């Protein structure tokens, strides 16, 4: 495992440029916001709808912890 | 078509040299340079000049990828002064 002896490539050529005579941010909000969009849209329907689904478990969750908290309208009404 | 024209624009006498060396004489050298290469235009058409426009040096990389071949060729340079420059020797 070293450079020269990890595999066979044949008949592959690399055009590489130097990072002086190349720029660093080549069309970085031109070319990427789409490209992070795209990203974006690509992953966004399998990622999301568990956390919404927390979320929605979480607010209810809570939102039933609040109301079993407080009081009941059969705390001895209609009883005297 | 190509050919020809490269020929008549390039191949001309102000941009070509008779060079010779050995046992001759200049002055014959030149008789015969005045008989037979004086035939040759001597200037353009007030255009068709082509002058050398300098080349943009680029540092970078090229690397084709060949295990089969036995061994590996490397050449790595950086820019060059050009003919005129003393720095040369």
């Amino acid at each position: 495992r070293q450079f020269g002896h990890l595999t066979r490539v044949r008949h592959v050529i690399t055009y590489s440029l130097s990072p002086f005579e190349q720029r660093a941010f080549p069309h970085y909000f031109s070319k990427g916001i789409p490209n992070v969009l795209r990203r974006t849209r690509a992953c966004i329907l399998r990622v999301a709808p568990p956390f919404v689904a927390f979320y929605l478990v979480y607010t209810w969750g809570t939102q039933e912890f609040e109301k079993s908290k407080r009081k009941n309208p059969a705390a001895y009404e209609n009883d005297r | 078509a190509d050919l020809t024209e490269y020929l008549s624009r390039h191949y001309k006498a102000p941009r070509m040299v008779l060079a010779a060396a050995g046992g001759l004489e200049h002055r014959q050298l030149l008789d015969l340079a005045q008989k037979h290469f004086s035939g040759l235009s001597g200037t353009y058409d007030e255009d068709a000049v082509p002058t050398l426009s300098p080349c943009r040096f680029t540092g970078s990389q090229i690397c084709h990828r060949e295990d089969g071949l036995p061994l590996a060729h490397v050449a790595i340079a950086v820019e060059g002064p050009g003919w005129a420059h003393p720095d040369n020797v």
